[PDB]
């Protein structure tokens, strides 16, 4: 085994080979060579972070702001319009006419229920929708159990029909605006502009079961958030049906919580356990109530009945002040069928002055007597509600929200504020969006004070979507590198926007359907949860962003500066950034809006070319004919102008391009100057280079294919031949070694991928980035990622002239950080090129973690999709590996030893570079395995539920909530 | 009543009518019997 400093010497020989080979041929010193020589093309314009903050948080303010006016005015008309409405019963005679969204627009149809008459609309096709659309009226969403054509519903479409003159007067203000709609507490939706519902009822064989009181953006301005409680009967006279029944109910209720309502669930059968591992009131997010609906699920029924220690229990959980709570709405709800004791004792003391509310539902079909769950119910100023069958459980545990708002339309005006909704995936396919609510009431007769016995109940709910793109147009990061971004958060540390975050719901658990019990048609719900990401699990956690994390979540401002490792952007590396973070709140609301930046990002190029010829000559350079002088080149799908869209065909959409600016001058007076002049800019100074310095070498030895992805999109690969193998993102602002070559000093290498489908490994090769790192003024700028693909195969060469092909004494390989092998001297290791090394051995590796030579931090990817286990995709948690180096020590001797065997291995790490060389003993001299230590998106389900809520994250709840008024009628049940 | 009272505890959704949980309904269930009437139906669900 040769000598520490025979490795130290034969390593600074193969260092120095393959930096002079990236040095040379990639053109690092030119490229920054041709920024400095014009100094006059462009200007150096500083970020100030704390004035784009500031500016940004602004046009969210008056966004939202511009959103909620449009809600006050459809409000007042709603609240007018209906108190002069006559309650007719006379349909046949005055036909209501309407568009009924999901039914068949052919028009021989004509069925022409009684009552009502349809209109065929004509549906233009729209952007900003991404479907057809009419713009003359509003549709009408009836759910599919609700008859349309009752009385009660039919004198809806009567009264409601007079929105679309305030929905049309919205959209003429401002043509941006999406979905307006009116929520029915009847049960019916209108919305503006009308389209085709996405399931229409029976035309397919996919059902609808949408209900506008279930939706979440309905539930939030319906009623005060809440702390709940389910008590669940778990005596012997309910197993049976009615045992059945509640499991259901239950699962259900939950449905209509959220985040912002706490809850727990406890049942008795003469002693009351609680059914699952919390004990208080948890925040009844996606999660925990996943947890609470697995529990429910499992439960036996046996023994004596006692509503005595029930609610006890119950009254205790509701009393513990120690742990976080929404502390507004307190109300225990009790599933059970029958009661022959009122327990009249508890609710004496534990509720003397009823602060608490009770709710009793009588479930399933049985003998047992009612009246005493009534009378909790009516003393308790809750409700009662029956459950006999399925289908009657989806109205009954969604109806209670009309008892809840009952103190909150006795509170008139202030009661009417809007609240945005967490981002959801819209009913109709629009994306990620929130809503922004506010309710209505029902004012009949105020004049004078003359009812009030159907008075307190909301009309509905009114709400308007805005979309994440919407926002994302506020929040502008061209300027800024592809490193900078900003970062959106509720007062609930979900964050409302995010790079990571994504249109795919947040998974919880490891997806399990059985295949043996699913029927071939008969379609079960989809799914309807919010999309809560976390600001601390959109992003690795540390404790100096749980202090930044909280500190922006109470209302405050300021910057923070520190050092930190950002994920990459494949999941492969970690990467120790220096950050800068800044944020501030957005006044009108309750988010507080941030900012990610690098510090070298501090300052920007501003394209200042205005000349006639210079735009022109810099403009033909990215012509695809002219290809073979300058290079494959691309172009990132920017939103240039508003005319050429972009195409995810690049071809397509440069020639798009580069049509528009011979058809038309790049003045473009509805277009931005500067995005696109940068990128002529920039076109300019990648083809100085691959005119003036690559097109002279024009084959180097090793070197396969050359590129210079920079800021502009244009990305440039030398030979056409080699630009077909180009297989990255032509987006420069998504590429990943973009962003590592940014944050590194030195080379960086790129490990192939293992398997998969393409050409990606001989053909294209391991490729070598490196920023380019200009000085203006004074002032660090990083405009470009100058590159190489490397040939495999001339690299062995040089690499094998200790080690020999098809060596038995000992092995030797080079491995860049986060553990990849690149290249191997076995060729039974090379063939399987681009693998993580603790998969081809993987007890070396094992040894190495614990030397110190290399670190690595799982993580949670909450957003991801995976086969099902028996027990076409779900969403699931994944969990994920990074490896990195930890230790800046150069140099790492030892021996790893198996059991009966040593091995002698020698790392050592080549300098101004990631790789690492290591010589080790061959592996056939020690049988050894430990178990094979594999990163990858590895399936699995974590972190457990019980040990985060015994310390829940920092959180900050409404301030003002609506209960109990002294005056409510609490005489209806 | 004793045999059969109590235990047609299904965790089914249909109805079994001739049951044996009151009294006067008990009643029903044997008189049905006598009559010969679906008899084996009443048979049934006291064996599962
Ligand atoms: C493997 O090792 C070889 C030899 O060191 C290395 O070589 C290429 O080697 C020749 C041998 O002299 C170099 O001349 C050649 O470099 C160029 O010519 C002169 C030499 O001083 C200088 O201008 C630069 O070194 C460089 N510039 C040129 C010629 O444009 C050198 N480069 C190539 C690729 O031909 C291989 O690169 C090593 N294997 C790799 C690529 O890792
Ligand atoms: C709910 O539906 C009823 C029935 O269609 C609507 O009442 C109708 O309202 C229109 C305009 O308010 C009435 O038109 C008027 O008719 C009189 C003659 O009857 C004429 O002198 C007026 O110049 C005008 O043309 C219509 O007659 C009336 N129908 C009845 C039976 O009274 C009502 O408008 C709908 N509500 C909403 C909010 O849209
Ligand atoms: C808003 O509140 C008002 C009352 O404050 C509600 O109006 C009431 O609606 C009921 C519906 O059951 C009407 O009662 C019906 O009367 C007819 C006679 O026309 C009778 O045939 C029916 O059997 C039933 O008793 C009642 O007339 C009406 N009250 C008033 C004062 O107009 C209204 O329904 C609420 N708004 C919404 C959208 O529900
Ligand atoms: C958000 O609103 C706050 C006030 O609630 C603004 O703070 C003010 O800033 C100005 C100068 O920008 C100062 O003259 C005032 O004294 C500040 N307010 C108070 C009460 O001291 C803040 O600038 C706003 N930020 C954004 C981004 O809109
Ligand atoms: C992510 O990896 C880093 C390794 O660089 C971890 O940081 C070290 O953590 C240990 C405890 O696990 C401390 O003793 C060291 O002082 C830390 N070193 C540095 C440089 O921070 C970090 O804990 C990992 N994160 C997670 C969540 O495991
Ligand atoms: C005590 C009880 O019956 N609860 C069960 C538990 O025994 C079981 O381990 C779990 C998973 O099957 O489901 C629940
Ligand atoms: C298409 C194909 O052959 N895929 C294979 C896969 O079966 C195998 O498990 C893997 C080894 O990791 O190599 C690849
Ligand atoms: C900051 C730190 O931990 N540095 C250590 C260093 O002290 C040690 O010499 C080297 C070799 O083990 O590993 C690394
Ligand atoms: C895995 C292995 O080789 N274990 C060896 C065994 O073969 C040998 O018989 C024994 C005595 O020398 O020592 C140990
Ligand atoms: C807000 O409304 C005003 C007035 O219609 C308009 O000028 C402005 O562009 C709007 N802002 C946004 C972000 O929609
Ligand atoms: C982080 O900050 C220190 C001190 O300002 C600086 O020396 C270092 O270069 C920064 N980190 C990186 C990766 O540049
Ligand atoms: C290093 O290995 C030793 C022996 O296997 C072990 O006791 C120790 O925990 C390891 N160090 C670390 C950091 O895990
Ligand atoms: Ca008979």
């Amino acid at each position: 085994f040769p000598s520490a400093v025979t490795i130290k010497s034969w390593v600074d020989k193969m260092q120095e080979d393959l930096v002079t080979l990236a040095k040379t041929a990639s053109g690092v010193h030119q490229l920054v060579d041709i920024y400095e020589k014009y100094q006059d093309l462009y200007t150096v314009e500083p970020n100030n972070a704390r004035q784009l903050v500031e500016i940004a948080a602004r046009d969210i303010e008056k966004l939202l702001s511009n959103r909620s006016k449009a809600l006050v005015r459809l409000a007042l008309e709603a609240e007018k319009v209906q108190a002069a409405h006559q309650w007719r019963e006379d349909f046949a005679s005055n036909e209501v006419v309407y568009y009924n969204a999901k039914d068949d627009l052919d028009p021989e149809k004509n069925d022409s229920e009684p009552g009502s008459q349809r209109i065929k609309p004509v549906f233009i096709d729209d952007a900003n929708f991404r479907r057809q659309v009419s713009y003359q009226h509003a549709a009408v969403h009836i759910p599919t159990d609700i008859y349309e054509g009752s009385t009660i519903v039919l004198n809806e479409l009567n009264w409601t029909s007079a929105l679309d003159d305030v929905f049309k007067k919205n959209r003429e203000e401002d043509p941006s605006l999406l979905w307006q709609v009116f929520g029915s507490a009847t049960g019916l939706a209108r919305y503006y502009p009308a389209s085709p519902w996405v399931d229409n009822s029976r035309t397919p064989n996919k059902i609808d079961l949408y209900d506008v009181r279930r939706r979440p953006w309905y539930i939030q301005g319906a009623a005060s958030p809440k702390d709940m409680l389910i008590l669940v009967d778990v005596s012997g006279s309910v197993s049976g049906l009615t045992l059945k029944l509640i499991r259901t109910s239950v699962s259900e209720m939950l449905e209509t919580l959220s985040d912002d309502d706490f809850v727990n669930v406890a049942s008795f059968n003469s002693n009351a356990q609680d059914v699952s591992c919390f004990q208080h009131l948890v925040q009844a997010n996606v999660r925990n109530k996943k947890v609470l609906k697995d529990a429910v699920n499992n439960i036996t029924a046996k023994g004596i009945t006692d509503y005595k220690k029930g609610f006890s229990f119950a009254f205790e959980q509701l009393l513990n002040y120690n742990v976080s709570r929404a502390n507004c709405n307190k109300i225990i709800m009790l599933f059970t069928d029958g009661g022959e004791e009122r327990a009249q004792e508890i609710f004496a003391k534990y509720n003397k002055d009823k602060k608490v509310r009770v709710f009793t539902f009588s479930v399933g079909q049985h003998n047992y007597d009612r009246g005493p769950i009534q009378w909790m119910a009516c003393e308790n100023k809750g409700y009662y509600y029956e459950i006999p069958s399925i289908g009657a459980i989806r109205i009954n545990t969604q109806e209670y929200l009309d008892v809840l708002g009952r103190p909150m339309v006795l509170a008139g005006d202030k009661a009417k504020q809007v609240q945005w909704t967490n981002v959801y995936l819209d009913a109709l396919e629009l994306g990620l969006v929130i809503t922004g609510t506010l309710p209505v009431f029902n004012i009949t007769g105020q004049f004078e004070n003359k009812t009030n016995l159907k008075n307190q109940l909301i009309l509905g709910v009114m709400g308007v979507d805005v979309s994440l793109e919407d926002i994302k147009r506020l929040t502008p990061r061209f300027t800024l590198c592809p490193n900078g971004y900003y970062f959106a958060i509720d007062p609930n540390g979900y964050v409302l926007l995010h790079p990571n975050l994504q249109p795919k719901p947040i998974g919880v658990g490891i997806p399990t359907i059985n295949l043996r019990k699913r029927r071939p048609n008969v379609q079960n719900p989809k799914s309807q949860e919010p999309v809560t990401l976390d600001f601390l699990d959109a992003e690795l956690e540390n404790d100096i962003k749980v202090e930044i994390r909280n500190k922006m979540i109470d209302g405050e401002s300021g910057e923070k500066t520190f050092r930190t490792l950002v994920k990459s952007q494949d999941e492969r590396y970690i990467d120790k950034g220096n950050r800068t973070y800044t944020w501030t709140p957005v006044n009108g609301t309750d988010y507080s809006l941030a900012l990610v930046l690098p510090t070298y990002s501090f300052y920007y190029i501003k394209a200042k070319i205005e000349e006639t010829i210079t735009q022109a000559r810099y403009s033909e350079t990215l012509k695809p004919d002219n290809f073979e002088e300058s290079g494959y080149t691309f172009l990132a799908p920017r939103d240039y102008c508003s005319d050429l869209k972009p195409s995810d065909n690049n071809t397509e959409f440069l020639l798009n391009f580069n049509e528009f600016i011979d058809r038309k001058t790049p003045n473009n007076p509805s277009c931005n100057t500067d995005l696109i002049n940068r990128v002529l800019l920039d076109a300019g100074f990648t083809n100085e280079l691959v005119q003036n310095y690559w097109s002279k070498q024009k084959n180097i030895k090793g070197v396969k294919a050359r590129f210079v992805v920079t800021d502009g999109g244009i990305t440039r690969v030398y030979p056409k031949e080699a630009g077909e193998n180009w297989q990255e993102n032509p987006e420069t602002y998504e590429d990943s070694f973009y962003k590592r070559s940014l944050d590194n000093d030195n080379y960086v290498f790129t490990a192939p991928y293992f398997n998969k489908s393409g050409p990606g490994a001989y053909e294209s090769g391991i490729m070598v980035s490196k920023a380019v790192e200009i000085y203006i003024q004074g002032k660090l700028l990083k405009p470009a990622v100058v590159g190489i693909k490397i040939d495999v195969n001339s690299w062995i060469e040089n690499f094998t002239k200790d080690c020999k092909r098809n060596s038995d004494v000992m092995d030797c390989v080079i491995l860049d950080d986060g553990g990849f092998l690149l290249m191997a001297n076995h060729d039974d290791y090379t063939n399987q090129i681009g693998r993580f090394f603790g998969e081809i051995d993987p007890s070396l590796m094992r040894h190495l973690v614990n030397i110190s030579v290399y670190a690595f931090n799982k993580s949670y990817d909450y957003q991801s999709v995976c086969e099902p286990g028996a027990a076409s995709k779900q969403s699931c948690i994944t969990e994920q590996t990074q490896y990195f180096f930890d230790n800046d020590s150069k140099s790492f001797s030892g021996v790893l030893d198996c059991g009966n065997c040593s091995r002698i291995f020698h790392v050592e790490k080549l300098m101004n570079t990631n790789l690492i060389f290591i010589m080790v003993e061959s592996k056939g001299t020690c049988p050894c395995d430990t178990r094979l230590l594999i990163q990858a998106e590895q399936t699995s389900d974590g972190p457990d539920p019980c040990d985060m809520v015994k310390q829940p994250r920092y959180r900050k709840g409404p301030d003002v909530c609506f209960d109990n008024n002294v005056l409510e009628d609490y005489t209806d049940c | 009543m004793q045999l059969f009272g109590g235990r047609y505890d299904f965790e089914d959704t249909e109805v079994r009518r001739s049951n044996f949980d009151n009294f006067p309904q008990a009643l029903i269930s044997v008189f049905q019997v006598l009559t010969g009437e679906d008899w084996n139906s009443v048979m049934y669900n006291g064996i599962m």
